[PDB]
């Protein structure tokens, strides 16, 4: 539900985010690349019981160390 | 007979702001143009799909805009850390690179841009919020910015190894046709310049808001725009009442259905108005944005060779930075400064045979020729390893006796 | 009684004399256009430069500069000769204000 | 195991012409509209702006 | 009705006409002043002024 706080209109998985009330979405913390854009740097993707879908925070890519010298 | 060579130099940083975005906005059909009225809904559907293509269009406009942000933006694979030692040669880049609470009180130009920048739940109109967040376009032009500065020509598909900044420089002052001995020689110098043009730039932007014009004529357009349509919504277009409850209860209802299909009809004109524009301007908006992409990948990963697409000289490097809906560059620069007067003279004349330059041009002191680089005066003796040979004194205008000397006659005698 | 067209703001003037400043800086200076050297570079020097730019080695224009300066005004000739024959090559243009 | 060589070389010239601007144009709506009539401005200005 | 679709006419010329412009300002910027190694960006052949 775009623009739209989940305190009021699901009473008119409940989650709220940045985008909006999100329902029927598991939320975890560990980061991926982006499959289905949502908005507000959230993305979602269907990722095997409970084989839902899940929402989770975009991540930029790996990263690299390198030695240092001069 | 007369030509003129360079004695000195100065480094220069410039500046390019390119607009990469637009505001998306996603707007109701039924609700701008009937607003809760079963009557004009009713009488609404006599006009087919036209909602639908005008909601098409808009939700299309606005996956473009994401669309371009990740052209611009999402070229790296990888992401570099600052490396905790700032010991290069001579040169601080505190004021463009981040700081991760920004606790310093030397601010980066990125508050300064977006400072400078920033110096309805009835209608039938939303507006979507971006993809990205400002924090991750951050993130992706220090990476960007970071990379470049450690792993110099290494950047894709590098090592665990980092390439001293002066090398880099110095073959970066190759690439223009200098060399590389010039760097070595007055490196603090060059480092002395650097900082103190940085140090401008960044004085001329918080003197003034007034540079970002380009960025800020996007949004001034855009919200003229949107109040247009808002108050479009007041007209009459000869009707009665330009309230649907007015005309509902002053009259019956065979003289009422056509006074709201006049109004219905005005506001289908107003919405297909500002559609049409709307996408012309994105058009726009993606050729600019193909262009910024463009001077990235050509400008920041490399060296150009192509005149005054990364500002006026000869191109050294250039480093990138986020504002609202665009981009800056940062344009560092070789300008030649100090010119002499010298004689010149397309070859010269030994016993019977002509003597071309390897490189560079023959120059006269008045009374010794040299011959040197046509960036920087570095005159030479003119050695028989420097000149190519071909031909006689015959045919060439304007050739001049001379002595070439031999490095070996000397060695045999001995 | 509602259509004005309104007149440029660089007359006809301006613009030739801004394409004759840039021509005459590039062909009397060289490679020092744009910082005032003001000196004069010779024009077979650039040319020389310019050989070297696409490859060959300037004594194959030393050694023949003067064929490289016939074909250079024949084609120039054939040019004008080209452009007073047929009035109607601007194709383009016509196209825009028709 | 063959190739080959120019042994001459010659000079071309070539032209080609691109548009800049346009014909510059303004309109003047009311007169254009109505003619000079008030009974029609009075109805037009009902058509917002 | 008749405005509008003239305006609208105009606003799409006008862009392919500042497409020419840039594609001019580029072309002289990168021929007249300089040498270009771009193949057939300045007329056939190898490029000299
Ligand atoms: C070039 O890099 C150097 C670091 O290698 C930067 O030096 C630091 O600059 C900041 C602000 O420019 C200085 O903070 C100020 O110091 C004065 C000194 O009395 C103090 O009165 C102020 O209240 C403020 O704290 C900082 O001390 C200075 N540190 C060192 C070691 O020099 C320099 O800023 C960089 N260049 C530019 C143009 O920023
Ligand atoms: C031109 O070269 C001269 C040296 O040949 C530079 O002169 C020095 O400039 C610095 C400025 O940081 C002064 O502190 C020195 O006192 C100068 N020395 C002499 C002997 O003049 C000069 O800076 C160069 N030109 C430019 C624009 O930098
Ligand atoms: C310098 O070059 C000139 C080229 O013209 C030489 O002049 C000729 O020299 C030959 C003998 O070396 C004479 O037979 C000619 O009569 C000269 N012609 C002219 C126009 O002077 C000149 O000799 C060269 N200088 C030296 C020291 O050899
Ligand atoms: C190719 O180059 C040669 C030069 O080595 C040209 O030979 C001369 O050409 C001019 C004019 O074309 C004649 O007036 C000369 O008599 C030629 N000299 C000789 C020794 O033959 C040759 O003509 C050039 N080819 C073309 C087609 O112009
Ligand atoms: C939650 O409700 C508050 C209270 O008005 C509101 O400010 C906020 O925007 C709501 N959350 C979202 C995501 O809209
Ligand atoms: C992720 O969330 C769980 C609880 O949902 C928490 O225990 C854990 O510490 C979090 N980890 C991170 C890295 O946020
Ligand atoms: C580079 O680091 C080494 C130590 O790894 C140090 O000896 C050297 O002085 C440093 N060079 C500069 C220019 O600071
Ligand atoms: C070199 O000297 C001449 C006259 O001696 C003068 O006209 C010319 O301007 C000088 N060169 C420069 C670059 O000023
Ligand atoms: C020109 O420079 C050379 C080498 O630097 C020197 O030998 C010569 O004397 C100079 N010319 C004059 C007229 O002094």
């Amino acid at each position: 539900y775009q623009g739209v706080n989940c305190t009021e209109v699901p009473v008119a998985n409940v989650f709220q985010t940045r985008a909006g009330c999100l329902i029927g979405a598991e939320h975890v913390n560990n980061s991926y690349e982006c499959d289905i854009p949502i908005g507000a740097g959230i993305c979602a993707s269907y990722q095997t019981a409970s084989q839902s879908i899940i929402a989770y925070t975009m991540s930029l890519g790996e990263e690299n160390s390198v030695a240092y010298s001069n | 007979n007369s030509i003129a060579i360079p004695t000195n130099f100065t480094i220069s940083v410039t500046t390019e702001i390119i607009p990469v975005s637009m505001q998306k906005v996603s707007v109701d059909c039924t609700m701008y143009i009937c607003g809760d009225s079963e009557e004009c809904s009713n009488l609404l559907l006599q006009y087919g799909s036209f909602c639908t293509q005008l909601n098409r269009a808009l939700h299309e406009i606005a996956v473009e805009q994401d669309k371009n942000t990740q052209e611009v933006f999402a070229q790296v694979k990888q992401i570099y850390k600052t490396p905790p030692i700032k010991d290069f040669g001579g040169f601080n880049f505190s004021q463009i690179l981040p700081d991760p609470s920004k606790p310093s009180k030397r601010s980066a130009i990125e508050d300064l841009l977006f400072n400078k920048v920033t110096l309805q739940k009835f209608n039938g109109l939303t507006v979507l919020p971006p993809l990205l967040t400002d924090e991750m376009i951050a993130a992706y032009t220090s990476a960007l910015l970071a990379g470049t500065i450690t792993a110099g020509w290494t950047f894709g598909a590098g090592a665990a190894l980092q390439i001293p900044f002066a090398m880099q420089m110095a073959y970066r002052f190759n690439g223009i046709g200098v060399t590389q001995n010039v760097l070595y020689e007055n490196q603090k110098l060059i480092a002395n310049q650097f900082n103190k043009a940085i140090g401008k730039i960044q004085d001329g932007l918080s003197s003034t808001a007034s540079a970002l014009g380009k960025l800020q004529d996007v949004v001034n357009q855009n919200a003229q725009a949107l109040n247009t349509l808002v108050k479009q919504l007041s007209s009459n277009f000869g009707a009665i009442s330009s309230v649907l409850n007015d005309i509902l209860s002053r009259l019956d209802p065979p003289e009422a259905e056509v006074q709201i299909d006049r109004l219905i009809n005005g506001r289908l004109q107003a919405l297909n108005t500002y559609v049409t524009q709307q996408l012309i301007r994105a058009a726009e908006i993606r050729a600019s944005a193909n262009l910024a992409a463009e001077k990235m990948s050509e400008c920041v990963l490399g060296q150009s060779k192509r005149v005054d697409f990364c500002g006026k000289g000869y191109h050294l490097m250039s480093f990138p930075q986020s504002a609202p809906h665009g981009v800056v560059f940062l344009h560092v620069t070789y300008v030649p400064t100090q010119y002499k007067n010298f004689t010149t003279a397309p070859a010269i004349c030994h016993n019977g045979k002509a003597h071309f330059p390897r490189e560079g041009v023959f120059v006269s002191n008045g009374t010794h020729w040299f011959v040197t680089q046509r960036n920087f005066y570095e005159p030479q003796i003119i050695t028989t390893d420097n000149t190519f040979v071909s031909g006689d004194c015959d045919v060439v205008i304007g050739i001049v006796n001379n002595t070439v000397y031999d490095p070996l006659q000397p060695e045999l005698d001995s």
